[PDB]
């Protein structure tokens, strides 16, 4: 629907139910239609393709949202039951080269 | 707020990406690969 | 897209916005 593009920085929202292996996304507070579901035993790797058209292209944002453990809960087993948001210095950020 | 029992026992994690202003949203894609 | 689009004078974070090498060439003309 119609956004002005620009009032606060798009904020596109990945959510992974690992217990059923289904891939939901959130526009802005609003679920998207595009779903998808995986097989069993998938590892998913959070990924962004982008064309950069300014300085500033995008940022990963590694928090939460209500009813949702936060990606380093997933990603890290000694923070498994931590609902704290975490960057340890072992995630960083790969490009393909 | 939450339900402190259903964020333990749920297996279900997010993440997110701010695209900032200036930046057109047609040319960035967002979500997860292998 | 826009047709079906107290006080609060937020606006809008606009010179992160880029321009082509002709809409540079553009800008400098009418400036000029």
């Amino acid at each position: 629907p119609g956004q002005g593009r620009n009032n606060n920085g798009l904020e596109i929202g990945c959510v992974v139910d690992a217990a059923s292996g289904l891939l939901t996304f959130i526009a802005n507070g609003k679920e998207l239609s595009t779903y998808y579901q995986v097989e069993p035993s998938t590892k998913l790797f959070p990924a962004v393709f982008a064309q950069a058209t300014s300085p500033n292209v995008f940022q990963f944002e590694l928090g939460r949202i209500k009813n949702v453990m936060p990606l380093s809960a997933g990603l890290f087993k000694s923070e498994h039951k931590n609902p704290v948001p975490q960057c340890p210095p072992r995630l960083h950020v790969q490009f393909l080269s | 707020r939450d339900d402190y029992d259903f964020l333990m026992q749920t297996s279900t994690y997010y993440y997110s990406v701010r695209i900032f202003p200036g930046q057109e949203p047609a040319n960035v894609w967002v979500g997860w690969i292998t | 897209m826009a047709l079906y689009n107290g006080y609060s004078p937020r606006a809008i974070d606009m010179s992160n916005v880029t321009l082509s090498r002709d809409l540079h060439a553009m800008a400098e003309m009418m400036a000029e």
